[PDB]
């Protein structure tokens, strides 16, 4: 009915992929999840024929777009014709997974020689962002045409929850917001419960997907993934275990209960800071609000 | 502000001053020193009491002929806005030379 | 003053008449404060804003106005008289509600008064047109007439004070007494008649000044400057804004409720470059129809736990009848009010009341009787 | 109708006012 | 000499007389984007409460704002009551009309923005007619922000459009009482600068005369108005730094429906209050059995951009090696906008962040500085 | 008529008496309704004692409505007299000197009215005599008066109003008026070393 754009943001770290690999009694399963990255990919392109496809790949040191290449590389193209896919399929699903193909070589060559440099710092959030500028492009450019965001992101049981990605992934869940942009989370790894990209799935009226085996993966994304825009309010979504929309708390991190928030920085806290200064904002508070807080209700005798 | 017109220090009581005031006391400065009658138009919205005041107040004290002043204005309600300017030009004249120097200004009108 | 909590509180009229006002505050009080026996200052202690706004529907006026500019006619002319423009005549004319207290009471009617005192020369005086002789106003407003000017006197008693010498144009006449120049003219002096006394618009001129100046003093009531004015506000330095700027840090904790070397990192990705090198076979992505019948399964669950959960979502139609689910629906309200009372007294956490606390929660735990 | 409960209501302020008076 | 229709010919066709054309049209956006250069984190009252004043006079009926100012000031109001509550959640506003030298108070202070659009939608049927009171507006708002907490600013808006007030008592006494409660006023006037609305501004807002605004056209009320829904900053001299104690409520999920709290209505949902254990309907509310507030954490999380705003991106000089042909966000190719070959290469597109250096085009500044809130190159840069 | 009625809904009238006492009251209470935005008019005539000393800075002059040309009363013998001393002995006209003198009480009434360069507005006048006189007007008004604003009707002098407090009501930039209206300190000693 409408034609619409399939931005995945898949996130290939080696580090997280090697302990996946580690964790699965299979190996190399970035390999499985390309494979069904692509068939879906083409699936997708085959939905609709003014149907649009982009992909970026968040690596350790930053992101980079997969399809459509860089621009430079497609006024070149210098012949670079490498025959990983065959030729004789469909020359519209061919173009695209040949660019994304020489594309993951591109990249993985780049990060293998900035092997050396272990990072600490995840760019999933920032690809996010690059993923909803895309789709703004998209949108205003041709006039309209809805869009739809797929995150294809690890964690293999060793990256927990992350800090520094609340209020980065936050911010792109109200512009999502902005543009009816669903925001679509597959998550591979032994981490049940992941709080931001559950929130994040949930407020923009995405659909969330934990999976444990990289195999079949092209089920589930057929299955489940392949709600496209034109028909998001007349399919009911299978997203289990409804998130609780909660935060965490700044001086001891759990889960908050009912809590105190500074009027100034709106840090939540679960307990009174020491000292009666907020650890954020730095601010300084008087001490009759916290004597009244922390005076017990009364009953009688 | 305090800047020189001339070999003549004017202790401006605002910080900022429009252009024609400072073109108004050129042309006073310069009627003083020449002698002789003037007659200048100044536009209003621009400060002419407050300029004016500034100027032949500090021609009085700087030059040591030490000339005294005569302000004849057309009505009393002048007198005392020419006045009140006068306060502020003297409490501004006072701050920034730090003392009160040996000053008389008086209005004058009828016993009623 | 009047809008302080203690005179909400106690003001039995003002809550009679929100009550007279409200529909849904009827059946509320009804079933809680008449029947279950809640203090009215404990209903009330909630619902100040509501207090507050019904007071101040009401107790605001009008600020003072010409209002016999507005009464214009319209053989037949009809002139519309409101209330509250009888009230805007007496406030600013005393001479009308004093004519008023005297004479409807007394002899005629409300009517009857504002036909007359429409067809008197007071009327006319007041509106400020010239009075003529020729025209035979009322002969009962009259008599108030010259009573009227007698007020305007007094008004010069209640307006002539001293004012500042930046205005002050009694200086400016007097700035010197010996002035004997020439006269001023007929065009600079007020217009007289034949017989060379005032023709009276004069009259008119210090009426209007006088309803000017007591529509402004009017407003003066219980509802160094001149260095300030003369100051050129320009020549001075801009405002420079005083507004606090914060830093935040992100040294958060992280959430509470394996390491790989390089080596292996770097094997694995050689093996994902043969892997991806040599045949990058799509069709292997299909499942061996037990994986695929699994994840179809595990996905109908999960969409029809979803499904039943989201089937369903002005309130919605019951099997409820309509008498059975109102009266489960006052309880609720009482037992949310009494629920709310308690909790706000509960975290108020004043010893004087904590007794009157417990009172709630016997009516708390009545109320749990109560269903 | 509201005539019988509004009748009551006066009823119970005219008591209270006893009461408190 | 004679009459003046028979002296000459108008000649209307020849008064009209007749590569770096772009130049012109850059520099005007170069002019514009000069104001904003300058920004720092302003500290921001982020819970507000606001009473939107509307005037309802004969004055509002001019022709001079299609179709009429009455019907056209309560759609954008409309439309300002659904930004403010897109982008402050956990703020509270009322809505009060001057009509009649009557204040009307039209909506309490509640956190639901579906009660103001009632009413606004209920305004827009009857027509506006009397001499309006800025007085009596400003003293049932002054009632209406006694009890909300310290720690929320209290803000009042007025949309006024007369240019004379009456007042049943001395509105300098209003002002100053609104100056000691604490209460900012901010007036968008529609006709010319009244002299009591300025004086009002400058008082309630600690000196700064910028909060009366004055509009010139169609687009520059939107304009106006959505500038207003951003907090106002605050001053350093006020020390109601309080904490807030709130609770976060959990979803439920039950096919048969339940009696809330607040409405006392069958809802198939709600939102269970950690507190009390009570059910809501909306959010964010104060909870109607406890008084906590019970908001989400996107609440907190809407305008927790307002905290570090994002340093303007910088035009790139055309001298300097271009880091990128592409864009970093969207690999937009920069154009080299080679108006003439004597021209060489100008105004290039290219706008550099300072905490990442990497190149974006106008689309990405539009979108990362308005509806988005991060930098893409700030969260990719490996820190 | 019941032109006054209609002035009476948006603005207090208020008129100047050949009482001083009660013309200060008046003046007293013209700027009391001006603060607080009540909105007034005050009627006074060009040669009396309003016109002389007293301001109308800020908001108390909004408008300048000039009702024709100031002209003294010509068949009095003392104009006559000294108009003919004049032409005697300073060889000046007799209408030359009416002119002068009607546009010279006009002229302070229209400078009475701006006291600071945020100050605005506008001075109409209200004579098909005005017209010719551009050149008796005091040179700083003859350059603001432009070459099409001599023969107005009323209703796109309405206009011209409208959209003058229209943008006068503006915040202005600072950039615009940083060196050109108004001098700093610097600014004054940088124009000095220019002219040096
Ligand atoms: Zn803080
Ligand atoms: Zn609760
Ligand atoms: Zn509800
Ligand atoms: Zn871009
Ligand atoms: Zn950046």
């Amino acid at each position: 009915e409408s034609p619409s754009l399939l931005t995945v943001i898949i996130e290939i770290a080696p580090k997280l992929w090697t302990t996946f690999d580690e964790e699965g009694n299979e190996k190399g399963s970035i390999i499985k999840v390309l494979e069904a990255l692509i068939v879906f990919l083409n699936a997708h392109l085959a939905f609709n024929s003014a149907n649009k496809v982009a992909v970026i790949a968040a690596y350790s040191q930053g992101i980079k777009y997969l399809y459509p290449e860089s621009t430079s590389a497609l006024k070149a193209s210098t012949r670079s014709d490498l025959k990983i896919i065959n030729s004789d399929m469909y020359r519209r699903f061919r173009n695209v997974d040949e660019t994304l193909v020489e594309e993951i070589y591109k990249l993985f060559e780049l990060e293998k020689k900035q092997i050396e440099q272990n990072s600490q710092r995840s760019t999933l959030a920032g690809a996010m962002s690059a993923g909803l500028t895309y789709v703004n492009r998209i949108s205003k450019e041709s006039v309209s045409l809805k869009s739809r965001l797929l995150v294809l992101t690890c964690g293999s049981g060793s990256s927990k929850d992350e800090i520094f990605q609340y209020i980065p992934i936050m911010n792109c869940i109200f512009s999502a917001t902005k543009m009816k942009c669903p925001i679509d989370v597959v998550k591979i790894g032994g981490s049940k419960e992941s709080t931001f990209l559950q929130q994040t799935t949930d407020a923009t009226n995405g659909v969330y997907l934990h999976v444990e085996s990289t195999e079949g993966l092209i089920q589930y994304l057929a299955t489940a993934m392949f709600i496209d825009p034109s028909l998001r309010p007349i399919i009911v979504k299978p997203n289990h275990g409804s998130v609780d929309f909660r935060t965490s708390c700044y001086l001891t991190g759990r889960v908050v209960a009912v809590g105190f928030i500074c009027s100034v920085c709106l840090c939540v806290l679960s307990i009174i800071p020491p000292g009666n200064k907020c650890p954020a904002c730095d601010s300084q508070f008087d001490e009759h609000v916290i004597a009244k807080l922390k005076r017990k209700p009364v009953v009688p005798r | 502000m305090k800047f020189y017109i001339d070999d003549l220090p004017v202790l401006f009581p605002y910080p900022k001053i429009y252009p024609e005031q400072y073109n108004y006391m050129c042309d006073i400065k310069k009627t003083l020193d020449v002698g002789g009658n003037s007659i200048l138009e100044m536009p209003s919205g621009t400060g002419k009491t407050v300029s004016l005041l500034s100027l032949t107040i500090a021609y009085q004290m700087h030059y040591p002929e030490h000339r005294k002043i005569i302000y004849c204005s057309r009505t009393m309600s002048e007198i005392e806005k020419a006045l009140v300017e006068l306060e502020n030009l003297m409490d501004y004249r006072t701050k920034e030379l730090g003392y009160q120097e040996d000053f008389r200004g008086l209005g004058l009108t009828s016993r009623k | 003053d009047s809008l302080s909590k203690e005179k909400l509180l106690t003001n039995l009229k003002l809550q009679q008449s929100l009550l007279k006002g409200n529909k849904v505050l009827m059946k509320v009080f009804q079933e809680t404060v008449i029947n279950a026996g809640l203090p009215p200052s404990e209903f009330w202690s909630t619902r100040i804003p509501l207090l507050r706004a019904f007071a101040l529907s009401t107790s605001q006026k009008v600020g003072p106005y010409n209002v016999l500019s507005t009464i214009k006619p319209v053989n037949k002319v009809n002139v519309n008289l409101s209330r509250e423009k009888i009230l805007n005549i007496f406030e600013n004319y005393p001479i009308v509600k004093k004519a008023y207290t005297d004479n409807v009471p007394k002899n005629f009617k409300e009517p009857e008064f504002w036909a007359r005192f429409f067809s008197s020369k007071l009327f006319r005086k007041l509106r400020g047109e010239k009075i003529m002789q020729n025209d035979r106003g009322d002969v009962i407003i009259d008599r108030y007439l010259t009573l009227d000017q007698e007020f305007d006197r007094k008004d010069d008693d209640m307006l002539l004070h001293p004012v500042k010498k930046i205005i002050d144009l009694d200086g400016n006449i007097q700035d010197d007494p010996v002035v004997r120049g020439n006269r001023p003219d007929f065009t600079m002096q007020p217009g007289v008649d034949i017989n060379g006394n005032s023709d009276g618009t004069v009259d008119i001129l210090k009426g209007m000044n006088r309803l000017s100046e007591k529509m402004i003093m009017a407003l003066k009531n219980e509802y160094n400057d001149e260095r300030n004015e003369l100051k050129i506000d320009d020549l001075n330095e801009s405002y420079k804004t005083n507004y606090a700027i914060i830093h935040l840090k992100r040294n958060a904790h992280e959430k509470t409720t394996l390491k790989v070397s390089n080596q292996q990192m770097l094997q694995q990705l050689s093996l994902v470059m043969d892997n991806l090198i040599n045949k990058l076979d799509l069709n292997q992505v299909v499942p061996n129809n037990e994986v695929s019948n699994k994840i179809n399964k595990r996905v109908i669950t999960a969409i029809k736990i979803n499904a039943k959960q989201a089937k369903h979502n002005l309130e919605v139609k019951s099997t409820l009848p309509i008498d059975l689910l109102e009266s489960c629906r006052m309880l609720h309200t009482t037992c949310c009010e009494f629920l709310k009372h308690f909790y706000i007294h509960f975290q108020s956490g004043e010893q004087k009341q904590a007794s009157t606390v417990k009172k709630l929660y016997n009516h708390l735990k009545d109320c749990i009787e109560k269903l | 109708e509201e005539r019988e409960n509004e009748k009551t209501l006066n009823d119970y302020y005219a008591a209270l006012a006893k009461k408190q008076a | 000499g004679g009459y003046a229709w028979e002296d000459e010919i108008k000649r209307s066709w020849d008064l009209v007389k007749v590569m770096a054309s772009l130049v012109a049209s850059i520099v005007e956006a170069r002019k514009k984007r000069t104001a904003k250069k300058n920004i720092t984190p302003y500290q921001r009252g982020i819970i507000r409460s606001l009473i939107l004043t509307l005037d309802c006079s004969e004055a509002m009926l001019e022709k001079d704002l299609r179709p009429n100012r009455h019907a056209m000031i309560i759609q954008y109001a409309i439309d300002f009551v659904h930004e403010f509550f897109d982008q402050n959640p956990i703020s509270q506003m009322g809505i009060i009309i001057m009509r009649n030298g009557l204040a009307q108070l039209v909506s309490q202070v509640s956190g639901n923005p579906q009660d103001h659009i009632d009413a606004l939608k209920s305004i827009r049927k009857q027509e506006p007619k009397g001499n309006p009171s800025l007085q009596n507006a400003l003293e049932m708002a002054r009632g209406l922000l006694l009890p909300v907490p310290a720690h929320c600013t209290r803000e009042v808006l007025i949309v006024f459009g007369s240019l004379s007030t009456t007042d049943p008592g001395d509105i300098h006494q209003t002002i100053d009482s609104l100056v000691s409660e604490k209460i900012r006023v901010k007036v968008l006037g529609l006709s010319a600068q009244v002299a009591i609305c300025k004086e009002l501004c400058k008082a309630t807002n600690y000196g700064d005369e910028s909060f009366y605004k004055i509009l010139l056209d169609e687009t520059h009320l939107k304009e106006l108005f959505n500038e207003a829904v951003t907090p106002l900053p605050v001053n350093k001299i006020n020390k109601g730094f309080t904490l807030v104690k709130m609770g976060f409520p959990t979803r439920i999920f039950e096919d048969t429906p339940t009696f809330c709290s607040c409405h006392s209505k069958l809802v198939y949902g709600g939102y269970f209050c950690p507190n009390c254990h009570s059910k809501v309907c909306s959010l964010p509310t104060v909870c109607p059995c406890c008084d906590l507030m019970l908001i989400l954490s996107t609440h907190l999380a809407r305008s927790y951009h307002h905290l570090m705003p994002l340093k303007t991106f910088a035009e790139v000089p055309t001298t300097e090696k271009f880091r990128s042909e592409d864009c970093f966000s969207c690999q937009s190719r920069f154009p080299i906008l080679k108006n003439h070959k004597n021209g060489k290469l100008l105004t290039s597109s290219r706008y550099r962040c300072e905490d990442c250096k990497q190149e974006f085009c106008v689309d990405c500044d539009v979108f990362i500085h308005e509806i988005l809130h991060n930098c893409p190159g700030c969260e990719s840069k490996p820190v | 008529m019941g032109i006054l009625d209609e002035v009476w809904k948006h603005k207090l009238i208020l008129v100047e008496t050949p009482d001083a006492q009660e013309t200060s009251l008046a003046l007293e209470t013209y700027r009391k309704a001006c603060s607080n935005g009540r909105g007034a008019i005050l009627l006074s005539v060009a040669r009396g004692k309003v016109s002389e000393g007293i301001d109308f800075d800020h908001q108390y002059g909004r408008t300048v409505l000039m009702i024709g040309i100031p002209f003294q009363y010509t068949e009095s013998r003392i104009l006559k007299a000294r108009l003919e001393f004049m032409r005697e002995n300073y060889r000046i006209r007799e209408n030359d000197f009416l002119s002068f003198d009607a546009m010279r009480h006009a002229a302070q009434c229209l400078g009475r009215v701006l006291r600071g360069k945020d100050d605005y507005g506008v001075m109409v006048l209200a004579d098909r005599r005005f017209s010719r006189k551009r050149s008796q007007l005091p040179k700083w008004i003859a350059q603001g008066l432009s070459d099409a604003d001599l023969n107005l009707s009323t209703d796109m002098a309405i206009s011209n109003t409208k959209q003058f407090l229209r943008t006068m009501a503006q915040p202005t930039d600072p950039k615009d008026q940083e060196g050109v209206s108004v001098w700093s300190y610097e600014d004054l000693i940088k124009h000095q070393n220019s002219r040096k």
